[PDB]
């Protein structure tokens, strides 16, 4: 996530036609970094309101939405909007598909770890395996 | 284990499983006497080709690329399966839409097989095999004319074709047995706009047999402990989501199975209910081993550590 | 591999140059466990003189967590605010090994954060 | 055919964890060196053991527990089904009332 | 008022007009939403709360 503080050096590098002001207030620069925040952003939630969507991205209330949505029947990002409550569900896991995820990180980490022991100490490594038949 | 699973491997003696690798010659020269396909003409109806004849067949497919590519496939009858032992490649030069197979190719077949019969192979060619690379499985008109022919004089003779590009491009592999009917002999009669677009012309003039894989337990064995992403996508399989959608067809058409059944039972001779039945209790023993799997992976993983 | 550039200066300073190390060890970023680092000259004699802090303030780097460090903020020293942040890290890397779904409740009051909002920002 | 194979992929799964456990009580004891990173790995996957022990996860297995035990229902149903068609018709031609 | 309301074959035809291009309007605009109110469509549509609801 690219906050504001660190696109000021790179503003002034930019062609002086690339930083022409929209008509809102909002240069080209401070619109493509806010759509690559909030995608960015649904990397890491699974649902957030619109009062803390507009808090890492500025524009509090109004038009945090109106770029979620707009992003969104594109083609540019998967989610759906409640605005009831006001909450964007990004990506929601099924429970057992999840569960098949973990157990095969867990034997992951088995075939992991199994291979540095046999990697930093090969003499033992042999001895343990065939002390495994008695 | 002892007692328990000291009789249940026996490596001393094959398996269930390798029952299949031994060549029977009297029920061989039983069968090929009776000769019960000359009655039916739908009786061959499941293809149960080995592990080994599938690798080399895909392997020489893809090997081609573009072009064609043919070759002639080693195996035996069992009731209403054919059964593929091997296969073997034919050194012929074919373009992407014809093979021909002209003068090489024939005395390739008979020197092959006499070598072979040399070192202890006692099958006897049991089909022929071509690939269709980028255009599906199917037959085509020549194909139906070579397969009749082949099947009038050597009467057990089934047709595979493969498709190397879409089992690259699908990473499954895409393989079809077929077999003809006679010459103008049996005429039977949205379904004919598909089965004509996705089948030649002639789709009433052959029929499509039932493909089944096997392996041995020394292949299973080497297979298993080849990797270590065997045992891992094992224990991680998650069946009843992998092919649910089978599952629900296979649920429909035991419906209709089932209708037909009671339409039949209340007034050729097929005894229908059996059938259905065989296959509702297959279908049922798979979610029975799916629902299995996933309650031995809970106790596995969940239940340790509190 | 950060952790060994350190180490290996540290293998025969002795005294506040060595204690100045420590510090740096505990900013760098990047060095989440401090495992070799204990296991040297420091614990075989550092629990006299006034270099005893120091070493207390590695141990509560190393295995200790954030409400540990509040209970005896007295004894241990003073923290930076690029300290403070790892030790916060660490806090949450403990809580998920002991549960895989961790509550806004239990992060609030062991990092000791007010808004919810700053407090995903650290997460 | 298929415990077999769950058996299999059991037993190699059980090897690697003996080995693992063989390896921490070796380092325990004094026979191999003190790896601080192959235990701090080993602690790491012994924290992970308990797989995703939550209530949506429960509820989503006896969700297929139940729809595999309705799917065995209907099917002993059609097996019983079948076996009853066979019965009466081994029956009719016996007790036949003519 | 010169150039497009003075025949009657752009007139008349006019009101199947600015219907169907509102109607496209509002099937983009709820493609994402699974819950929106009715009053923030009036808004995005500019007409009045009443004709939302029988469009």
């Amino acid at each position: 996530i690219i906050r504001g503080n660190q696109l000021q050096e790179f503003a002034a590098m930019l062609m002086p036609h690339q930083k022409a002001t929209t008509a809102d207030g909002s240069s080209i620069l401070d619109r493509a970094v806010i759509e690559h925040n909030l995608l960015s952003a649904s990397k890491l939630y699974n649902n957030i309101t619109f009062e803390e969507l507009g808090a890492l991205l500025e524009i509090p209330a109004a038009k945090a939405e109106k770029i979620a949505s707009q992003m969104i029947t594109e083609g540019r990002m998967n989610g759906f909007i409640d605005q009831i409550d006001g909450i964007v569900h990004f990506e929601t896991r099924e429970a057992l598909p999840t569960w098949d995820k973990q157990i095969q990180s867990l034997c992951f980490q088995v075939n992991n770890l199994l291979e540095k022991i046999s990697q930093t100490a090969p003499e033992w490594t042999a001895q343990a395996m065939e002390a495994q038949m008695a | 284990a002892q007692k328990t699973w000291e009789l249940a491997n026996n490596m001393q003696e094959a398996q269930s499983i390798d029952e299949i690798y031994k060549y029977d010659k009297k029920q061989q020269q039983e069968i090929l006497a009776a000769k019960p396909w000359t009655k039916d003409h739908h009786y061959f109806k499941y293809c149960k080709i080995s592990a080994l004849a599938l690798l080399k067949m895909v392997m020489h497919a893809r090997s081609g690329g573009n072009l064609a590519v043919m070759g002639l496939m080693l195996g035996k009858v069992d009731g209403e399966t054919m059964i593929i032992m091997d296969s073997f490649a034919l050194p012929v030069e074919g373009t992407e839409t014809r093979v021909n197979a002209q003068a090489a190719a024939y005395e390739y077949m008979a020197a092959y097989i006499e070598n072979a019969k040399q070192v202890g192979r006692l099958e006897n060619a049991i089909g022929w095999y071509h690939s269709h690379p980028g255009y599906g499985c199917w037959l085509s008109g020549i194909n139906v004319s070579t397969q009749m022919l082949n099947q009038q004089f050597q009467e057990p003779f089934v047709a595979v074709v493969i498709d190397p590009t879409r089992t690259i491009s699908a990473g499954k592999v895409n393989l079809g047995a077929f077999r003809t009917y006679p010459k103008g002999y049996k005429p039977p009669d949205t379904i004919p706009l598909n089965k004509i677009e996705d089948f030649g012309v002639h789709c009433k003039q052959y029929y499509a047999l039932e493909v089944s894989y096997f392996k041995s337990s020394l292949d299973r064995k080497l297979l298993e402990l080849l990797w270590n992403k065997y045992w891992v996508n094992t224990l991680s399989s998650s069946s009843l989501l992998t092919n649910a959608d089978y599952t629900t067809g296979q649920v429909f058409d035991l419906s209709e199975k089932l209708e037909q059944s009671e339409a039949q039972l209340g007034r050729k001779s097929e005894d229908k209910l059996a059938k259905a039945t065989r296959d509702s209790c297959k279908t049922t023993i798979e979610a029975i081993h799916g629902l299995m799997s996933q309650v031995i992976k809970d106790k596995l993983f969940n239940q340790i550590n509190i | 591999n950060l952790l060994e550039q350190f180490i290996l200066l540290a293998k025969g300073t002795s005294g506040s140059a060595l204690t100045a190390l420590i510090s740096q060890v505990l900013e760098a970023p990047g060095v989440y466990v401090f495992g070799e680092l204990l296991e040297l000259a420091n614990v075989q004699e550092l629990a006299e003189g006034a270099n005893a802090a120091y070493l207390q303030l590695l141990n509560l780097f190393a295995y200790g967590t954030y409400p540990d460090y509040i209970a005896n903020k007295e004894s241990l020293p003073e923290l930076s605010t690029a300290q403070q942040n790892k030790l916060k890290h660490l806090t949450i890397v403990s809580l998920a090994s002991r549960m895989k779904c961790i509550p806004y409740s239990v992060l609030l009051k062991d990092l000791e954060m007010r808004n919810l909002r700053e407090l995903e920002d650290l997460i | 055919e298929h415990l077999i194979a769950q058996h299999s992929a059991i037993k190699m799964l059980h090897s690697r964890v003996k080995l693992i456990l063989e390896y921490v009580k070796a380092s325990e004891a004094g026979e191999v060196p003190f790896n601080h990173e192959i235990l701090r790995e080993a602690y790491a996957l012994c924290h992970c053991l308990p797989v995703l022990s939550t209530d949506k996860f429960k509820t989503d297995f006896y969700d297929q527990c139940n729809d595999v035990g309705l799917m065995a229902y209907l099917g002993t149903i059609t097996k019983t089904c079948n076996t009853m068609n066979q019965f009466v018709n081994k029956f009719n031609v016996l007790y036949d009332r003519q | 008022h010169s150039n497009i309301m003075d025949d009657p074959f752009i007139r008349e035809h006019i009101e199947e007009l600015l219907r169907n291009i509102r109607t496209q309007v509002l099937i983009k605009l709820i493609k994402p939403y699974t819950r929106i109110h009715i009053p923030f469509i009036s808004k995005e549509l500019n007409i009045d709360v009443a004709d939302v609801e029988s469009l």
